[PDB]
């Protein structure tokens, strides 16, 4: 029951974040942020600081996580260790 | 049998007379103040400035229901909203009248902040801004921090810049719906008046570019804020002196 | 006895239309 | 007559429409062309009540398009020869009477009009009236006309109105 | 024009069907009540049937009158929602009220500004000239 | 430059009903105060070796001070499809200085017929509806005295489209349909 | 527009009257002693006349509608003037507030 509920709510959160990203692309940002790859229930890649005027931000769900907490992954750069900023 | 018939008839008629001797009057009054239209059986009205030249893709269609009548506001236009502009040195009315005025004010504040946030993100300007969710932060002078935030209640502040924001977006609407676009010569096509005068009364580059200037609400507001700060600074300096 | 007509007040005259357009294009009744 | 029948129609779907929502795209597209077009064999088509089934998409070599045979149910209206149908008069003229039956429009020649009936040019609204005024036909009136025959062109059917048969015209 | 022709036709059909129906329902009540000779069916049936029939037709007439009232109200709403000339005149009239209000407010504010400015001038000529000298 | 085609539908209103049409147009059209323009137009024709004389229409706005004369060339009708239900002509619109009359006469264009048009102009989107009463001008040169060509007023719906894409006529037909009960605006061929 | 108001009033009145008439007539129909003979006939005539009148009035008012039942929902609004006036009133209120505050400070000065 916990595994099914967790998978469902995490996929719903992925969908909500994807809708928020497309809404931001539509109105305010306007090509200043892009969607590289979006896999429903697997990962969603957002690219900022484009080459015109690249980096990606992947938000994924892994079946069930017990040994390691499931957080977000900044895949391309792997940002440096900034104690205050990387935590936020 | 005829007794029953007569009884029913009389009851109905007298019921109609009891419903005859102010929904009609209410609806009539609601029309003069707010434009209305007839579709199906759910009569709607206009709650947007689209008549006054606003290019905002939002349907301002508020419903009217019999409950002597009630106005149904579109969702997300409810509550009260007011834009807040602040400088920090760091870094008698009818029941439906109040509802419709508040929802129209919320719609205009959303229009203003959409314009401001888009101009902050996309237009390249000196000392760029940060738009987080509902808050724009700019640094016009290096010791100065200006903040424009759309406070949506959903149930230090300078009024002058908020009032000028409303008037700036109001002039920006009225530029499209202007009588300057009308050509008095019937044959003459359309468009601004001085752009017509540019042909025979020959204009240079500078007048042509001054008639057609690409500026923004954010740029003008920042200029105004900077001027206010400078004035305040000079005043304080002379006072100390 | 539901009478017959009630409002027959014609708004536009087709002869008038023809005349006006004619003038505008060639120039009848103007030279 | 209003007849609810199943039609066999084909859809040419551009590949750009492939991907998400391809099946309802065919359903959505089907309504675009079927509605607003008529055919003599089936008459004017009003609406598609439902889609009975969706066929397999057959590729055309070289073209790249797809052929979807779709079975759908729709109501059609077709004039039949020698039948009487209620009609509405649109415009009244000395040459003939123009009447509309929904999508179908019919023209009534002066000869088909009864001999005793005469055009009323003096009256501001063009109309046909009798000497005794027993029966009067005017624009936007209920009349019944016998269809002499069904004739079609450019996906449009318009027949002749015959008032010779008994129990026809306004009442 | 097509869509205006259709709206007119629908309202007119409502009204025509309506007068015809009220008159016909009254006629059916009178075709009836007429105590005619009975046979076979028997009063025990005829009687109750007639009573029920009269009741139902009375209800029908009342409903047709209610529909008449509804259509009248609809016409009233249409004539206030979108008459067209009256609506244009009313919009022009509200523009008048608003404009006068604006004018009055503007004049008031300007006069206020002038008087306050004169007071400010007096104070600026004072405070600045004050001896004090901390 | 791309060419500018003018889509035109022309119809007439008798004077008695002018008030009803004015109120109606104000309601459907964008909310702008009526322009109430008055203008004088003289058409110049060039009698060259080719039989057809080039026709250039010159317009001066007497009512609006400090507004330039407008010179326009109107092409032959391009109407083809019955569905379009519009009149299509090529059009070039050029604002000109006051010394327009002299330049045209020296060039060789000859003044032919002059008319004065007075009426109201209203606009909806690109569409412009002009309602005007043409007045004949008598005496060789002047605008002081005019006689009415007709009691009725011509109503013309004109769109100066860029000539890119189409369906411009469809929008015009829909708007014309609303005024059709009040006044039948239709495409009337200039010929006869 | 008072014309439409009067029309509606007349309509309602006539309708109520006709249904009262029908009621009375059917009540006299069941009556064992219908004393209102000529009176009853007069009532029938009146009811018929009323229905005819109602019908005619309705048709005429429908035309009055369809003369300008343009279908078009009408664009023209007073939103411009209204918004401007609201802005002006708010500005005057702000001015009044500032004036009151300055007056209060001056009062404070006097109080010492």
């Amino acid at each position: 029951m916990y595994n099914c509920l967790h998978s469902f709510c995490l996929s719903l959160q992925l969908e909500v974040l994807h809708s928020q990203t497309l809404m931001l692309i539509r109105e305010r940002w306007g090509d200043l942020v892009q969607v590289e790859r979006y896999h429903a229930g697997k990962c969603l890649s957002l690219s900022v600081w484009n080459q015109q005027v690249v980096h990606k931000v992947t938000i994924k769900i892994d079946e069930n996580d017990v040994s390691k907490p499931l957080q977000i992954f900044h895949d391309p750069p792997l940002p440096a260790s900034d104690s205050k900023l990387v935590e936020r | 049998s005829l007794a029953g018939a007569a009884q029913i008839l009389l009851k109905g008629a007298e019921r109609l007379t009891k419903s005859v001797t102010d929904f009609n009057s209410e609806l009539l009054r609601l029309r003069q103040h707010w434009k209305l239209r007839k579709v199906g059986d759910k009569i709607l009205g206009d709650l947007s400035y689209r008549s006054a030249g606003s290019l905002f893709p939002h349907h301002g269609t508020f419903e009217v229901i019999k409950n002597p009548l009630d106005v149904q506001i579109p969702s997300d236009l409810e509550g009260s909203a007011y834009i807040k502009v602040s400088i920090q040195k760091q870094a008698g009315s009818p029941h439906w009248q109040t509802k419709l005025e508040a929802a129209q004010n919320v719609l205009l504040c959303k229009e203003i902040f959409a314009q401001l946030s888009r101009e902050a993100v996309q237009i390249k300007s000196q000392v760029p801004h940060i738009v987080v969710k509902n808050q724009i932060i700019s640094q016009p002078f290096p010791s100065l921090q200006l903040s424009i935030s759309l406070c949506h209640s959903s149930n230090d502040h300078l009024y002058v810049l908020e009032h000028n924001l409303h008037l700036l977006i109001r002039e920006f609407h009225k530029q499209t719906l202007s009588s300057i676009m009308m050509p008095h010569p019937a044959s003459a096509p359309f468009g601004h008046k001085r752009m017509r005068l540019s042909g025979p009364q020959a204009f240079d580059k500078n007048e042509i570019n001054s008639l057609q200037s690409s500026e923004g609400l954010l740029e003008k507001i920042i200029k105004q804020a900077k001027h206010i700060f400078l004035r305040s600074r000079a005043a304080a300096t002379i006072d100390s002196l | 006895e539901s009478g017959g007509l009630r409002p027959n007040k014609q708004t536009f005259n087709p002869t008038d239309t023809n005349a006006l357009v004619a003038a505008v294009a060639f120039g009848k009744g103007l030279s | 007559m209003f007849y609810h029948i199943s039609l066999e129609h084909e859809i040419l779907l551009h590949p750009r429409y492939f991907g998400p929502n391809l099946l309802n795209t065919v359903k959505q597209k089907l309504f675009t062309e079927v509605e607003g077009t008529c055919t003599g064999k089936y008459g004017f088509v009003i609406a598609v009540t439902t889609i009975d089934n969706i066929g397999a998409g057959v590729i055309q070599p070289g073209r790249g398009f797809v052929l979807y045979p779709v079975k759908y149910k729709a109501i059609v209206f077709r004039p039949f020869k020698g039948e009487v149908v209620d009609a509405v008069v649109t415009q009244v003229n000395k040459v003939g009477l123009f009447t509309e039956i929904g999508p179908m429009s019919c023209f009534i020649s002066r000869h088909s009009i009864p001999s005793e009936m005469e055009f009323d040019p003096n009256s501001n609204p063009p109309c046909y009236k009798t000497m005794d005024e027993d029966i009067v036909i005017q624009q936007d009136d209920e009349i019944r006309l016998k269809i002499v025959g069904t004739r079609v062109d450019k996906n449009d059917i318009f027949a002749i109105g015959s008032l010779m048969d008994d129990y026809l015209g306004l009442v | 024009p097509q869509s205006k022709e259709t709206l007119l036709q629908s309202y007119n059909k409502r009204l025509k069907d309506d007068i015809k129906s009220i008159m016909d329902n009254f006629t059916e009540i009178i075709k009836t009540a007429k105590i005619e000779d009975e046979t076979q069916v028997s009063r025990a049936t005829q009687g109750e049937q007639d009573n029920y029939e009269m009741h139902v037709r009375a209800a029908n007439i009342v409903r047709a009158g209610e529909s008449l009232m509804k259509l009248v109200s609809d016409l009233k709403q249409f004539l206030i929602l979108n008459d067209f000339p009256s609506v244009n005149e009313a919009i022009d009239q509200r523009n008048q009220q608003l404009r006068t209000l604006q004018e009055e407010c503007d004049r008031k504010l300007i006069t206020l500004r002038d008087e306050i400015s004169i007071d400010l001038y007096e104070l600026e000529e004072e405070y600045y000239s004050s001896s004090s000298s901390l | 430059t791309i060419n500018m085609m003018e889509y035109l539908l022309q119809g007439s209103v008798l004077d008695h009903s002018l008030e009803s049409l004015i109120h109606r147009l104000r309601g459907l059209c964008d909310n702008m105060e009526p322009e109430t323009f008055l203008d004088h137009e003289m058409v110049f024709l060039l009698k060259g070796q080719q039989a057809s004389p080039f026709v250039l229409r010159a317009r001066r706005s007497m009512d609006r001070a400090g507004a330039p004369w407008h010179l326009r060339y109107l092409g032959q009708p391009e109407m083809g499809d019955k569905n379009r239900h519009a009149l299509v002509r090529n059009c070039v619109d050029i604002a000109t200085s006051e010394n327009l009359t002299d330049f045209l006469m020296e060039m060789g264009f000859r003044m032919d017929h002059e008319f004065v048009a007075k009426g109201h102009l209203f606009r909806k989107g690109i569409m412009k509806i002009m309602v005007y009463k043409i007045f004949r001008i008598l005496v060789p040169g002047n605008t002081d005295s005019t006689e009415a060509l007709s009691l009725s007023y011509l109503v013309e719906l004109s769109v100066v489209a860029p000539a890119g894409q189409d369906m411009v006529s469809d929008d015009m037909k829909n708007f014309a349909e609303q005024l059709k009960p009040l006044v039948h605006l239709e495409k009337i061929d200039p010929k006869r | 527009l008072a014309n439409e108001r009067l029309r509606a009033l007349e309509d309602i009145e006539r309708e109520i009257g006709a249904i009262l008439q029908n009621a009375g007539t059917v009540i006299l129909e069941l009556s064992k002693e219908k004393t209102n003979e000529r009176l009853l006939d007069r009532q029938a005539a009146a009811f018929t006349a009323s229905v005819q009148h109602v019908e005619a009035e309705l048709s005429a008012q429908i035309r009055y509608l369809t003369q300008v039942a343009t279908g078009q929902p009408h664009e023209g609004s007073s939103y411009s003037s209204r918004k401007d006036c609201q802005m002006a009133l708010k500005r005057v209120d702000y001015a009044r507030l500032k004036l009151s505050d300055v007056a209060r400070t001056c009062e404070q000065m006097l109080e010492n």
